[PDB]
RNA sequence: CCCGCAGAAGAAGCACCGGCUAACUCCGUGCCAGCAGCCGCGGUAAUACGGAGGGUGCAAGCGUUAAUCGGAAUUACUGGGCGUAAAGCGCACGCAGGCGGUUUGUUAAGUCAGAUGUGAAAUCCCCGGGCUCAACCUGGGAACUGCAUCUGAUACUGGCAAG
């Protein structure tokens, strides 16, 4: 039940002394739309078991998510090799916008309004597990509240 | 400024009912609706995510018969009102006075309801009204003419009228052929499968 | 097995409409406790609540109305 | 030249917190004492003392909630390179309102959760997250 | 010359005659003093359409302000009631 | 002096007087020294069925604590006053401040 | 009181008049960096009594030459 | 990038001149063709694309390539300058209106009938 | 503006269909003719050329050109970098400038609070009213993020005196 989507398809190739042989990348992200997202990325000479092996890694390696109602709960700032993500929680009333690439970590979030732009790499594989970083590492009002006293 | 071509064949690229025909006739007799029309209909789409952006859009633009220009206004007064802007622009889109005149039902169809109004024949608060996209308030009290009253179009789109919703918030009366605008509606009233959402996100790019 | 024993509820509330929907079959009656496991404390709360919830029809009687 | 005291006092509880130290050192003066208090009634640190008189020092005891830092990203704001001047209402939030701002108002030193009911500002010091 | 002049605001064929301080030299819809009002000459059922205030005027001819003659008839319409 | 719940439906044509009848109601109560304990409006709810016809009533939630003489008035008022159907009064063991 | 500014005088040898240095601490509106910009005021007196390294409170007046409507007040610290 | 050096030499931008150099940005101008040549394009295409140099009635004389199946043209003659970069031929950034002026349509053309100059046949 | 005459009668074109970007097939052309905003298509099987059918998108307008902003965080104040992509002066001394340990007292410039005046009208936004609706006209508020003055606070920076 825990809204899979895809994010991208990449042809990547080999070369070797017969010549250039092809293979698949597929992306994609998974969550249970409460708090909680797993990605996954898997690779195959076809398209179907790539995006086979994506999904089911996709459900593992399982990261949480400080989650309000439907929003989050702070700005907070995402970084991983090249991909730079600005995250920032709206009204209720509004809906989310975001890039494609960010787009679809999000609604499997539960997040469903959020002010998110991407910023430097556009890479659909960088930009992810970029904005987990900010889910990752949420903070909440009553933990930090143990983490301090009130 | 209407589109006036064939009509089955913008419920046939939707693939569903867009309430552009009086429901006289199945629409599975009428048109081969399953694929979409042309001589390429049958294949299968593959839509990107703005394609079914742009279905939708078109969709709900074309069971009120609104032309883009027109929608972008609609979707612009929507922005600047306060509360949710995708059931604002439905709202918006119910209160056109030919949308009224077929949800209480005085039209077979709404281009039927639309002519209705142009024709000099609807009466709104004691008062006729020429232009087809005026925006009803609460507690309006429509009616008809004294010309276009006990006339043979508006007796058989009454008799259709019945087996549909017969809507909540509009107070029809068949017996003096008129009715009143009580109330705003809301989103859970009307269909409950037009993604109001993918509207929002192509007009916010 | 219950899922009323533990968590710790005083009594069933009505209000909450949410978990009655998983106890009552589609068509609208009251599913025994043989079935879930309730303890027999805790279904007698519960069945005075589908009462009621169907009184202010936030729950249908049957499913032919 | 040490060109900015408290400006080095932030990165010993940036320093602090990643080598996981029980303590850190550094030279005192009373501005220094006076974040200190602020870090203290919002929990960021247990304990600060004041020791010598011809050479004082501050010293302060970190902490560590599930061992990892407590203190998570501190930044120095008002350097002598640019000073941040704001008023009484355009104070911002730090972490939407769960992290704080200090902020040496007129009639004091404190969190911006003490100073916007106060109504008045000053120098944004730094916010602690 | 200081004057209380009538200005001409509205749109086309639909006037909305307003009422205001105004210079002589000064153009009709130009540069003026202050406001005081107005007059809608094609009002609704709804008695709004002549609007004055009686105060800032009373001061104007008090200071030595002549008026003219479609400002004349607007005080002398209201009268002091109706 | 003892802890109430009442629920009522209104009708939803009705729907624009009702902040006067919340309104109107605390005066009962705290007027004759109780005191409300939660207000909420659920608003215009659909019903699982039809009650006379009509769909999608406007509810309405409250806990009270007052004495039980003025509820009883209450309970005619909503027996004479049409706009209001489908009422329900009852009973909690203490004063209740929750969400849902 | 009236409107005075308080300035550095910038000259020593000018006939019966002074220009004084107004130094003020503005914002610089674009990056915010505080900036000193000072501004030289042309300012009478009488039978020239000031002179460098001084501080003097002058006033706005009347203009009594090219650039020169201001007058000073009262002296202070009138030592190097 | 320090803040100091920001105060003593703000930020500069460079002005990212026109693609174009139509004079004084007006969107269309007129002028006299003077040579109607063909010429071979770049060297992963291959053509023999008509193009002429035109002596503009501002003063320039640049190149411009005229679009369509076949033409007329001949020296002397003034046509309406249009724009746009043709990158299979250097030195050549502009476009001649067909159906204006001395520039004729095309003949028989019924896809793009506006953009070619041409009129609608009855139907 | 209202009433009556006759009858569907007097009234639909424009761009696109390889990807970006919504819509695919046939015929002729064969690195020719040509298309093209970028990637690139055409050298005898073109969803990219020209025509036809069909479809798509707008509509009394539709396209092309020109022009500004956005995307462009691609001059980065908010908000960029300088080992190898562009970028540390060949290296020092050093006037101006920028900045500066630490405590006491003074001052109130910067700074912060409050108050006053002003920031014309028109424009934008919000709540209303009228043209059969809308555009448009218009009532009231808000805003006008600024400026000057006056009175207070002295945490820090600044100035002064002393360590």
């Amino acid at each position: 039940e825990l809204q899979e989507k895809l994010i991208a398809v990449n042809r990547v190739s080999k070369t070797v002394k017969g010549g250039r042989i092809f293979s698949f990348t597929a992306l994609t992200v998974v969550g249970d739309g409460n708090g909680r997202v797993g990605f996954g990325y898997g690779k195959a000479r076809e398209v179907p078991a790539a995006i086979q092996k994506a999904m089911e890694k996709a459900r593992r390696n399982m990261i949480n998510v400080a989650l309000n109602n439907g929003t989050l709960q702070h700005p907070v700032k995402g970084v991983h090799t090249g991909s730079r993500v600005f995250m920032q929680p709206a009204s209720e009333g509004t809906g989310i916008i975001a890039g494609g690439a960010m787009r679809a970590v999000l609604e499997v979030a539960g997040v469903h309004n959020v002010l998110a732009k991407a910023y430097g790499s556009t890479n659909p594989i960088n930009v992810v597990r970029a904005t987990i970083d900010g889910l990752e590492n949420m903070n909440s009002p009553e933990m930090v509240a143990a983490k301090r006293g009130k | 400024a209407r589109y006036l071509g064939p009509k089955l064949k913008l419920s046939r690229r939707e693939g569903t009912d867009l309430f552009l025909k009086s429901g006289v006739r199945a629409i599975d007799t009428k048109c081969k609706i399953e694929q979409a029309p042309g001589q390429h209909g049958a294949r299968k789409p593959r839509l990107s995510d703005y394609g079914v952006q742009l279905r939708e859009k078109q969709k709900v633009r074309r069971i009120y018969g609104v032309l883009e220009r027109q929608f972008r206004n609609y979707y612009k007064e929507a922005a600047r009102l306060k509360g949710n802007t995708g059931e604002n622009l439905l709202a918006l889109l119910e209160g056109r006075l030919d949308n009224v005149v077929y949800r209480m039902g005085f039209g077979a169809t709404r281009a039927e309801a639309r002519q209705l109004v142009s024709h000099k024949a609807i009466m709104v608060n004691g008062r006729v009204v020429n232009i087809a996209s005026y925006q009803v308030s609460p507690n309006d009290v429509v009616s008809i003419r004294e010309k276009a009253k006990k006339q043979s179009r508006v007796k058989a789109a009454l008799e259709l009228a019945e087996q549909r919703e017969k809507p909540t918030w509009l107070e029809v009366d068949a017996g003096k052929m008129e009715g009143t605008f009580k109330r705003k509606p809301e989103r859970s009233d009307l269909s409950a499968d037009i993604n109001e959402h993918l509207i929002v996100e192509l007009y916010s790019k | 097995f219950c899922r009323f024993t533990a968590e710790g509820v005083q009594e069933i509330d009505y209000k909450d409409i949410a978990t009655l929907k998983n106890y009552i079959t589609e068509s609208g009656k009251i599913v025994p406790s043989r079935i879930t496991g309730t303890r027999a404390k805790y279904q007698r709360q519960l069945a005075r609540a589908i009462k009621r919830a169907r009184y202010l029809s936030l729950l249908p009687y049957t499913d032919r109305h | 030249s040490m060109q900015d005291p408290i400006a080095d006092m932030l990165t010993r509880i940036r320093n602090g917190q990643a080598a996981n130290k029980a303590a850190v050192t550094m030279p005192s003066s009373k501005l220094k004492v006076a974040i200190a208090n602020v870090l203290k009634e919002e929990g960021f640190i247990e304990d600060f003392k004041v020791e010598g008189d011809t050479k004082p020092e501050l010293e302060l005891t970190l902490k560590y909630f599930q061992g990892k830092a407590v203190v998570e990203s501190i930044q120095r704001v008002s350097r002598p390179g640019l000073r941040i001047y704001k008023r009484k209402d355009e104070l911002p939030k730090v972490m939407a309102g769960l992290g704080i701002a200090v902020v040496s108002t007129s009639k004091g030193v404190m969190t911006d959760r003490a100073a916007r009911q106060a109504g008045l500002g000053g120098e944004i010091i730094c916010y602690v997250a | 010359m200081v004057t209380i002049r009538l200005a001409r605001h509205g749109a086309k064929k639909r006037p909305f005659y307003q009422v205001v301080v105004a210079d002589s030299r000064n153009a009709r819809n130009g540069r003026f003093i202050e406001r005081v009002g107005f007059f809608n000459p094609i009002a609704s059922e709804k008695e709004e359409g002549t609007r004055l205030d009686l105060d800032r005027i009373a001061h104007w001819v008090g200071q030595g302000a002549t008026i003219s003659d479609r400002v004349a008839a607007l005080i002398k319409e209201v009268n002091k009631a109706a | 002096m003892r802890h109430y719940e009442i629920v009522f439906m209104v009708h939803p044509d009705q729907s624009e007087q009702v902040p006067g009848m919340i309104e109107r109601y605390t005066a009962a109560i705290t007027g004759a020294e109780g005191k409300i304990h939660r207000l909420e409006d659920w608003g215009r709810r659909q019903l699982a069925y039809p009650i006379n016809k009509l769909h999608k009533a406007h509810y309405v939630l409250m806990n009270v604590e007052a004495p039980q003489e003025v509820i009883d008035e209450l309970e005619t008022t909503f027996r004479f006053n049409d706009a209001v159907i489908r009422s329900m009064v009852m009973r909690t063991k203490h004063a209740v401040t929750e969400a849902s | 009181k009236i409107r005075t500014l308080q300035g550095r005088v910038v000259s020593d040898k000018m006939e019966k008049s002074i220009v004084v240095a107004i130094e003020r601490f503005v914002k610089h509106p674009i990056y915010g960096k505080f900036i000193k910009r000072t501004t030289k005021l042309h300012v009478h007196d009488e039978n020239n009594e000031c002179g460098i390294g001084d501080v003097v409170e002058i006033r706005e007046c009347r203009p009594l030459s090219k650039t020169k409507s201001w007058t000073l007040v009262r002296v202070v610290e009138k030592a190097v | 990038a320090t803040v100091n050096q920001l105060v003593r030499k703000p930020r500069a931008r460079k002005v990212a001149k026109s693609n174009v150099p139509a004079l004084e940005a007006c969107p269309q101008k007129r002028g006299v063709c003077t040579r109607v040549y063909t010429t071979t394009p770049k060297k992963p295409n291959s053509a023999l694309r008509k193009v002429c140099r035109v002596r503009l009635t501002n003063g320039f004389e640049v190149t411009s390539y005229i679009g369509g199946e076949g033409h007329n043209l001949q020296e002397h003659s003034v046509i309406l300058i249009r724009g746009g970069r043709v990158k299979d031929l250097p030195g050549v950034r502009y476009h001649t209106v067909r159906g204006a002026l001395d520039c004729s349509g095309v003949k028989d053309r019924k896809q793009a009938r506006s953009k070619y100059g041409v009129k609608r046949p009855k139907a």
